[PDB]
RNA sequence: CGCUGAAAGCAUCUAAGCGGGAAGCCCGCCCCAAGAUGAGGCCUCCCACGGCAGCCGGUAAGGACCCGGGAAGACCA
RNA sequence: CGAUGUCGGCUCGUCGCAUCCUGGGGCUGAAGAAGGUCCCAAGGGUUGGGCUGUUCGCCCAUUAAAGCGGCACGCGAGCUG
């Protein structure tokens, strides 16, 4: 006998609020939905999670001194081309990014893993555009 | 040709 | 402002405090203050 | 051996309204919010205000002695109000209400014009005396130390703008 | 913040307090609202102009469509200038008075493939003393093993010119209403019958 | 460098909170830039063509080819 | 060691900061002016000559200043020799 292997599903649409969440063990979280491995016949090679929507993004929450110690760093290519943006001045400028940054981290490299950021779709505020995929409201 | 001498 | 790895009182007025996660000495005296660094 | 836990005398009539983290002072010169950690309590009593503390751990009894205060210095300025006076010392130097700023002639080649924030108000007796008077005892006390250092006292002459009761400590340049 | 297209139409100087004053002629006049970019629809604000009369047999349908829908006569050149909401729906040399400051903008002219001397104002290599064929060349472009590679950005020959220049803080010298004449100080991207922009100066 | 202020009846720029403060930092200025595959937005134009998410033609709005050239340019653009 | 071209110059830079200058400070045996000393700060700037292959150094005339270092003592499929 062989091991099963799925055909294609309709994949699930979810929200989380993010509001008042710790960073990191929320990112954690989302990754796994992401990755469908909350899911029995989860396969490695396909992208089979879920559509993972997230609200109030700008709400995250972190601990100790990291609003003002955690350093985002971005390099161009250039000559002194390294730039650090601390985390409230991310949180201030594009708050939806740490949210991003911090689920992209946790996600498989390559070519799958790339796709699986795809269907992660955070917003600052309290709402979404995806009504028309009437995501379910998930605790976490 | 210079020498490494 | 005194800069250096032993910060000690010098005088009998002279104030340890501990602000902003650095060792200094206060004092009437103005020579003595000094910062750990 | 202790701040928190001495009672706050509460004129008549002072009230002092309790809210989560925040504390409100009434009196007949205005209202004060005073923000407290929702660790510590505040106890309205009669004509008395008291602050306890939920635990003897180093936090707890600094907020406690912190929250006492804070509360303390807004029941006095809604009532008797703060004030702090400078003393202006040096041979041209001078000051002059304008309306209600605060001109300052103390040497340099121009005036120095400071204007009252909200709740200060700046009294001008004589030429050498000005008086920042208003109920918030950290605002007054910031409006005062901001004019001081427009001309601080100088290190060899009685030159500058003074506190009153500020002494005069000079050293010899010769 | 006003601004206007134009024409460069070319040099001399003018006498003013005896002074010569080296000016810039610009033909800016007259620039018709074409269409008004706002908040509400584009997020923004910024008013485009048209410039210059077009020879309708050289305008297709769709520009055609977008003329209509302003009631203006084809025009050959659209630029929008950013933050501007003009009273009228006409532009003209008006909006400057001499004395006013302008920052202009325009395309240099175009060096094509340029040296690293011209290009960069290198100072290239020695014309005697034994220099072997390296006259006008940059010299040494990196180090060794550490990093091995040429920095992104490195100065070397290439295009030149013909690119966005804006010049900037430039005083209107005088203001001829009647040609649709705008008199500038000094110097202004690009060729003789280089469209040109003039905006107000962002220096303060 | 301060204001207010405990712990620690005093004192303390600090532990709660608030000010001031560099040619440096972020923005601002100038240029590039949606291959930003996260490929964005606006204005306008054409339009359901014919034959067994595919194919086959003939078309639309448009575009290219070719030509006359150009302070654009190595060719290309 | 079936080869990793070795000094200085030239050219082109780029980085570090233990900072030469310029900006901000504290202390001074800081009157003022000018200095000393330490702290912060790498954004930009950091001259032209005489001698010697020179690196280095000395000298001339200036300068806000005439910084010190890393990059195979940066760079010879870039030049010189
Ligand atoms: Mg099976
Ligand atoms: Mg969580
Ligand atoms: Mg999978
Ligand atoms: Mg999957
Ligand atoms: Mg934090
Ligand atoms: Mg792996
Ligand atoms: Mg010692
Ligand atoms: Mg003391
Ligand atoms: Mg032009
Ligand atoms: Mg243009
Ligand atoms: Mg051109
Ligand atoms: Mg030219
Ligand atoms: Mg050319
Ligand atoms: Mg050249
Ligand atoms: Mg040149
Ligand atoms: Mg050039
Ligand atoms: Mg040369
Ligand atoms: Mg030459
Ligand atoms: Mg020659
Ligand atoms: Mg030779
Ligand atoms: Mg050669
Ligand atoms: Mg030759
Ligand atoms: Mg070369
Ligand atoms: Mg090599
Ligand atoms: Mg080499
Ligand atoms: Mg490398
Ligand atoms: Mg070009
Ligand atoms: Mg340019
Ligand atoms: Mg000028
Ligand atoms: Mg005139
Ligand atoms: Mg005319
Ligand atoms: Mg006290
Ligand atoms: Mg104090
Ligand atoms: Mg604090
Ligand atoms: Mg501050
Ligand atoms: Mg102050
Ligand atoms: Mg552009
Ligand atoms: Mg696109
Ligand atoms: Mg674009
Ligand atoms: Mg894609
Ligand atoms: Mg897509
Ligand atoms: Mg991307
Ligand atoms: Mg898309
Ligand atoms: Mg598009
Ligand atoms: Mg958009
Ligand atoms: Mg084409
Ligand atoms: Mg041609
Ligand atoms: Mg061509
Ligand atoms: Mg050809
Ligand atoms: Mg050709
Ligand atoms: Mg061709
Ligand atoms: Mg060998
Ligand atoms: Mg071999
Ligand atoms: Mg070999
Ligand atoms: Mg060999
Ligand atoms: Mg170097
Ligand atoms: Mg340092
Ligand atoms: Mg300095
Ligand atoms: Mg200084
Ligand atoms: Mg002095
Ligand atoms: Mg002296
Ligand atoms: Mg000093
Ligand atoms: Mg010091
Ligand atoms: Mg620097
Ligand atoms: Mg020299
Ligand atoms: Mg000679
Ligand atoms: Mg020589
Ligand atoms: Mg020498
Ligand atoms: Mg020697
Ligand atoms: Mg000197
Ligand atoms: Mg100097
Ligand atoms: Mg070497
Ligand atoms: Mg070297
Ligand atoms: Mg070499
Ligand atoms: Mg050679
Ligand atoms: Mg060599
Ligand atoms: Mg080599
Ligand atoms: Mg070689
Ligand atoms: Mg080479
Ligand atoms: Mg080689
Ligand atoms: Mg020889
Ligand atoms: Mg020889
Ligand atoms: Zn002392």
């Amino acid at each position: 006998m062989k091991t099963y292997v799925p055909k294609q599903v309709e994949p699930r649409w979810v929200l989380i609020d993010a509001e008042g969440k710790t960073l990191g063990r929320l990112a954690t979280k989302i990754a796994t939905l992401l990755r469908g491995k909350h899911r029995p016949d989860w396969t490695p090679n396909v992208a089979m999670g879920d559509f993972v929507v997230v609200v109030n993004a700008d709400k995250i929450r972190v601990t100790g001194k990291k609003l003002e110690q955690k350093i985002y760093t971005r390099y161009s290519g250039y000559p002194g081309g390294l730039k650090k943006i601390p985390l409230e001045k991310m949180l201030a400028t594009h708050p939806e990014r740490v949210l991003e940054h911090a689920v992209k981290g946790m996600l498989p490299k390559g070519p799958l893993g790339r796709r699986l950021f795809k269907r992660l779709k955070v917003y600052a505020g309290p709402d979404h555009p995806h009504q028309a995929q009437r995501p379910e409201k998930l605790e976490v | 040709a210079a020498a490494k001498c | 402002m005194k800069v250096r790895a032993s910060v000690k009182r010098i005088c009998d007025k002279c104030k340890v405090i501990r602000r902003h996660g650095r060792v200094y000495v206060i004092c009437e005296n103005p020579k003595h203050k000094q910062r750990q660094g | 051996s202790r701040i928190g836990r001495l009672p706050i005398p509460v004129p008549k009539g002072v009230s002092v309204e309790v809210a989560p983290g925040r504390v409100k002072v009434k009196g007949p010169k205005g209202e004060l919010e005073v923000p407290v950690s929702p660790e510590m309590r505040v106890v309205v009593e009669e004509g008395v205000v008291r602050v306890e503390r939920p635990s003897d751990e180093r936090r707890h009894k600094s907020l406690h002695g912190l929250t006492r205060t804070l509360i303390a210095n807004a029941v006095k300025g809604v009532s008797e109000g703060y004030s702090k006076e400078l003393l202006i010392k040096g041979i041209g130097y001078r000051a002059r209400l304008v309306g209600r700023a605060l001109e300052l002639t103390v040497g340099f080649s121009h005036p120095v014009v400071v204007e009252p924030p909200e709740g200060i108000t700046f009294e001008v007796p004589e030429p050498t005396r000005v008086r920042v008077s208003g109920i918030d005892k950290q605002k007054v006390g910031q409006v005062a130390a901001n004019i001081r250092a427009i001309r601080k006292p100088s290190a060899y002459h009685e030159k500058g703008i003074y506190y009153a009761g500020e002494p005069v400590r000079l050293k010899p340049g010769k | 913040m006003k601004g206007i297209l134009g024409v460069k139409v070319g040099m001399t100087r003018i006498f003013r307090d005896d002074r010569a004053v080296p000016v810039t002629v610009i033909l800016a006049g007259p620039c018709p609202v074409v269409q008004r970019r706002t908040p509400e629809k584009d997020g923004y604000t910024a008013v485009q102009l048209g410039f210059l009369p077009q020879n309708p047999k050289r305008v297709n349908r769709p520009l055609k469509g977008h003329f209509a829908k302003a009631g203006v006569e084809p025009v050959r050149i659209l630029r929008e200038i950013r933050d501007f909401n003009p009273e009228g729906d006409t532009v003209t040399v008006e909006i400057f008075k001499p004395g006013e400051r302008v920052d202009v903008t325009g395309t240099s002219k175009g060096r094509g493939f340029a040296g690293v001397m011209k290009r960069w104002n290198f100072a290239g290599g020695p014309d005697s003393h034994g220099a072997h064929k390296i006259h006008r060349h940059p010299g040494s472009i990196g180090n060794r093993k550490t990093p091995g590679r040429v920095y992104k950005g490195k100065k070397m020959a290439g295009h030149y010119g013909a690119e966005r220049v804006t010049v900037m803080n430039l005083e209107v010298v005088d203001v001829i209403p009647e040609e649709n004449l705008l008199l500038v100080k000094g110097a202004v991207p690009g060729p003789n019958g280089g469209l040109v922009i003039v905006r107000e100066t962002k220096k303060a």
